[PDB]
């Protein structure tokens, strides 16, 4: 279970830290025009990334949609999933 | 009680294990039948790191030694300390990889990797709590090459959680003495740069120079090569078998020196050094030991710092010593030389401290690096590789062992993207836009 | 166990021989009776090398060698020579006629009925070798035992082993000097064999042993003894890496590893560095830069072609005897700023290196001095083609008029085979014409995003 939790954390970090760069990058130039080198992205820091590196960059677009759960009970889940839903 | 398995492969890996074992039984008064007869109480509290209890008070080191050609072997036996290790731990074959890293990687070594994997298992299993590994090999080889990273990849599949370390001696753009040194080097790196937790950049240039330029050696050979080494090695590992003042473990290391998980590749260094007859005209006190710490010509890897950014630094003092001159002398180096060190880390140098130095010391240093600059020698071997593999110079041999042309081009490509990753923190600044 | 098997066809292979397997008996100590007293005084050791002899229970030490001639007379010299008692019996030597200097008899018609026993024997000595290297076979181009029997043995031996290397040592003939002359049509056939069977070929020619022997011993009227004497201590520079123990040891596979970029190249010259009379071996240093450098020079080379109309694509020395690394290091970084000698780019590395404790031995009644030192350089290189292109103009000159070819038919040949021999060796030449043609350009290009 640990083991699990914890490589499920890195490829979610990896995954989170890959999409802000792009947005960031896609943001940038959209308003600048500039083509500031084509930056570093860190795909390689996880397969989950490595394998939808066509699909992430370059030429595309792309959505996440979070869930919520209504429950107070479940406090701790909600806000958490938006600290990962504010991301990017 | 933290334990760490030796591992060594190939004639370079070999060599340096042998000298590396010599230093160690010196360090903790083992004698080359095995018994002990040093005069510190404190050698026997923590010898379980690297030995094995026998049964006449006997103590026999954990070394597995790997090769394809029993010469080096038979070599090793017939030594000042080959009664110390175990015989069951001389693996090897016949018919050497001979220079192909298809060989040791698939059709030679895939056969005798069992054999190695089973006698690891066997000293893992009696580890009462087992740290991490280590390996010694050469990039630029056969054997060596191929079965490490072979050898790397069975065991982060078997042992996910554990450290694992690297001595590797890679190749050299003047002192090259194989014609097929870049095809192993790019492959090994590619192997290297996943499965491996922390790599220490040495080459044969660097050990030169500091024989020729410090130790003012007139014909240095091998053994001074594989002395430096077995000192740094030594070094890196000290407060696992000693007390200390500040006490840093190899998994602090690990964590203190690497941002990202792809930038472990480490310049080690070693103070102080001195030409004998010059020993006594300098005093030796922390100051200059940081100064030669620091100094270009004492780092063991061939690239200079100066062209660079230290993304971290680390420093681990060996002897009694007060902890403010050490910090201090810490702050000052960052201080002075703000523009060599990595703007966006408040402070990128660890520090551990060790009462008990070596034998003939007062006081000792070991340093290790981790800056922008190591991706010249990638670089360099990269201007090798493709120069090669345009006009396909030796690649036949490589595709008679059942390799193929695109693993050369992911070893290529995932060069290029370390290479980049490590240049992206390199210029002094980013403000334009 | 680093076992090799010597094969030696034809009289030029089989004087090599002569004088190799003297030089191997005086290396190991090994008297030419065939036992070894070091071993009895000493009490026991290692000195009973499994490389070359095999060892019984008596303590008598066979060489792991076969003699092939269709001349008995070749043959009954060394059956009653000093080292009749050193060699099996069994010798293999047909008692018929000889090639004559012609392929077709020493290939389909005179070539058969005796093939089958010697590869009964080499099957024999395979059996009893364990971890086989290879095999190193000495001939002759030109002759025809040397080309016929050569090219029918390694073509079976190719279709039995495969996959052991089969270096090759060989005469090939001179520029202007020849003893027959039937030579071109000999050598012009046998490339078509030593091309596609062979591992490595090694070249060394008579009229460039001659200029050596002359210049730098100073011998005005040399012999076959003295170029057998200096072939014989190449081959023992070779095998060396792999009987003494060495620093770096170059292994049989490091060899082809290193030296053979595409499998049709496989032509490397060779040359050994300190060949010197005793008398001019004082005032001297011999030290490894100066063997180093003389290595690389145009006279020394063993096979008349000038390395400067070429360039050099694959480079490896092997020193032996009071060598450390750093001189080989300075030596190659000292070479590698020489303008003279250029370097196909495709190859930036170039040189390997091995260094072996062994220092030469000398032969009693022999001309090299005793040296502390000494180097041998194999260098494959493009200049090679300028030695077969010759030559091919002279087969030409004879295959215009068709002189000399009834000859060849009449024993079982047809004319096109001739013509197909000739094809390959142009094919052949072709090959060593593009390999070392630079690189078309970058031929590749990106921009920096200029907008
Ligand atoms: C007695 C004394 O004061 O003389 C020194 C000495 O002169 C110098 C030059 C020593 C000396 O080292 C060398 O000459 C040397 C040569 C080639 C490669 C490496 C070293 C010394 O040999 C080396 C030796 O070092 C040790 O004993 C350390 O414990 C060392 N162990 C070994 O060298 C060793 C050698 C053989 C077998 C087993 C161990 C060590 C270093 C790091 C970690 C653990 C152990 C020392 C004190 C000296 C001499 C004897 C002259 C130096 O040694 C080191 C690496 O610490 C080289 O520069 C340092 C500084 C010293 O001043
Ligand atoms: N270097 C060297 N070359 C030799 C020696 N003996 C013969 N040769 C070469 O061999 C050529 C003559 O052909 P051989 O090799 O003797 O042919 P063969 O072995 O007698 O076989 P047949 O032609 O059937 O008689 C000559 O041109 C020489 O150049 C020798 O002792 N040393
Ligand atoms: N420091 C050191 N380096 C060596 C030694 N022997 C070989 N090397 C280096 O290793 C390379 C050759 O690799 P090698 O050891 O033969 O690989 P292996 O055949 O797999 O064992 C050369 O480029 C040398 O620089 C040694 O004794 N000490
Ligand atoms: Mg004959």
């Amino acid at each position: 279970r640990l083991k699990e939790g914890a490589n499920i954390n890195k490829s979610l970090t990896t995954l989170g830290k890959v999409i802000s760069a792009l947005a960031e990058m896609d943001s940038g130039p959209n308003k600048n025009k500039k083509k500031k080198k084509t930056d570093f992205i860190p795909y390689r820091d996880s397969v989950l990334t490595w394998l939808l590196r066509e699909n992430l960059g370059g030429n595309s677009r792309t959505a996440m949609v979070a869930a919520l759960s209504p429950a107070d009970i479940n406090y701790d889940e909600t806000l958490s999933t938006l600290r990962y839903a504010d991301r990017a | 009680m933290r334990e760490i398995v030796h591992i060594q492969a190939g004639q370079c890996g070999n060599q340096i294990g042998a000298k590396f074992w010599e230093v160690i039984s010196d360090e903790h008064g083992i004698d080359p039948t095995g018994s002990y007869h040093g005069d510190s109480d404190l050698q026997l509290e923590r010898i379980n790191v690297y030995y094995n209890e026998a049964t006449g008070n006997k103590y026999v080191p954990r070394a597995i030694l790997v090769d394809l050609e029993p010469g080096t072997m038979d070599s090793v036996r017939s030594g000042p300390f080959g009664q110390i290790f175990r015989p069951d731990n001389f693996v090897f074959g016949q018919s050497g990889a001979g220079n192909n890293w298809a060989k040791g990687h698939y059709t030679e070594g895939a056969e005798l990797v069992d054999s190695v994997l089973d006698v690891v298992r066997k000293e893992s299993e009696s580890c009462d709590c087992l740290q991490g590994f280590q390996l010694t090999h050469s990039l630029g080889g056969g054997t060596g090459s191929g079965m490490g990273t072979l050898l790397i990849s069975k065991i982060r599949e078997e042992y996910p959680d554990r450290i694992m370390n690297t001595f590797s001696v890679m190749p050299s753009p003047k002192v090259s003495d194989t014609v097929v040194e870049p095809y192993n080097a790019t492959l090994s790196v590619h192997q290297l740069v996943e499965n491996t937790d922390e790599t220490y950049c040495i080459d044969n240039e660097a050990l030169y120079d500091i024989c020729f330029r410090t130790l003012k050696l007139t014909t240095p050979t091998y053994g001074d090569l594989n002395h430096l080494v077995s000192a740094t090695m030594s070094g890196v590992t000290t407060c696992l078998r000693f007390p200390g003042q500040l006490n840093a473990d190899l998994r602090k290391l690990a964590v203190n020196m690497v941002p990202f998980p792809r930038l472990h590749f480490f310049m080690p260094g070693f103070a102080p050094l001195t030409s004998r007859g010059s020993q006594q005209y300098r005093a030796l006190t922390v100051p200059e030991l940081t100064q030669q710490m620091f100094d270009s010509k004492n780092m063991m890897a061939a690239c200079d710092p100066r062209h660079g950014r230290y993304l971290t630094v680390a420093a681990i003092f060996r002897g009694r010593m007060s902890m403010k001159e050490v910090d201090e002398q810490m702050l000052n180096v960052q201080n002075k030389n703000s523009s060599y060190f990595v703007e966006w880390i408040p402070n990128n140098v660890k520090t551990a401290v060790c009462d008990i130095p070596p034998r003939g010391l007062k006081m000792s240093a070991t340093f290790i690096g981790n800056s922008t600059a190591i991706q010249e020698l990638f670089k360099r071997i990269s201007e090798q590789f493709t120069a090669m593999f345009r006009r396909k110079a030796f690649l036949h041999w490589y595709t008679g062992e059942g390799m193929d042309e695109m693993e050369f081009t992911e070893a290529e490509s995932n060069m290029n993207d370390l290479v980049s990753e490590y240049q992206q923190y390199q210029d002094a600044t980013a403000d334009e836009q | 166990m680093r076992e090799c098997i010597s094969i030696h066809v034809g009289q030029a292979g089989v004087q090599i021989g002569n004088a190799c397997w003297e030089l191997y008996c005086l290396e190991h100590g090994i008297q030419p009776d065939g036992q070894m007293p070091s071993d009895k005084t000493i009490g026991g050791g290692d000195d009973s090398f499994n490389t070359f002899f095999s060892e019984t229970g008596a303590g008598k030490h066979v060489p792991r060698a076969v003699f092939v001639d269709l001349e008995p007379t070749v043959i009954d010299e060394v059956r009653t020579g000093t080292y009749r008692q050193l060699f099996h019996p069994e010798q293999l030597i047909t008692g018929k006629e000889d090639a004559a200097n012609n392929y077709a008899r020493g290939h389909y018609t005179i070539g058969k009925e005796i093939i089958d026993l010697v590869l009964d024997r080499i099957r024999k000595l395979a059996d009893q070798c364990t971890g086989l290297q290879g095999f190193l076979v000495f001939h002759s181009f030109g002759g025809g035992t040397g080309s016929g029997f050569t090219s029918l043995l390694m073509e079976r031996l190719s279709v039995d082993y495969g996959k052991k290397s089969k270096l090759e040592f060989s005469i090939y003939p001179a520029p202007q000097v020849s003893t027959a002359v039937v030579e071109p049509y000999n050598s012009i056939l046998t490339t078509h064999t030593t091309l596609e069977h062979s591992d490595c070929a090694f070249m060394v020619d008579n009229e460039a042993i001659y200029d050596i022997c002359r210049r730098n011993l100073d011998i005005e009227r040399p012999t076959y003894t003295n170029l057998n004497r200096l072939i014989s201590q190449i081959v023992s520079s070779i095998t060396a890496s792999l009987r003494f123990d060495g620093a770096l040891n170059v292994d049989l596979t490091e060899f082809q590893t290193n030296l053979v970029p595409y499998p049709r190249i496989h032509f490397p010259l060779a040359t050994y560095a300190p060949v010197i009379s005793a008398e001019k071996a004082y005032h001297e240093q011999l030290s490894v830069a100066e063997i180093t450098n003389a290595c690389f020079e145009p006279a020394n080379q063993m096979v008349k072609c000038d390395p400067r109309h070429g360039k050099y694509m694959a480079c490896c020395l092997l020193y032996r005897g009071d060598v450390v690394p750093k001189d080989v290091n300075a030596a190659i970084a000292t070479i590698k700023t020489k303008r003279s000698i250029q370097f196909v780019d495709w190859c930036p590395t170039g040189f390997k290196v091995g260094i072996n404790y062994q220092p030469p031995t000398v032969v009693p009644g022999g001309d090299l001095a005793k040296v502390q030192r000494a180097v041998c350089m194999l260098s494959n290189t493009t200049a090679i083609a300028e030695a077969w292109a010759r030559l091919d103009h002279k087969f030409d000159l004879m295959y215009a008029k068709r002189a000399f070819v009834h000859w060849y038919v009449g024993e079982g040949m047809e004319e096109g085979e001739f013509s197909e021999a000739r094809e390959d060796m142009a094919a052949l030449e072709k090959d060593y014409e593009e390999v070392g043609v630079d690189s078309v350009e970058g031929e590749g290009e990106e921009e920096g995003e200029e907008y």
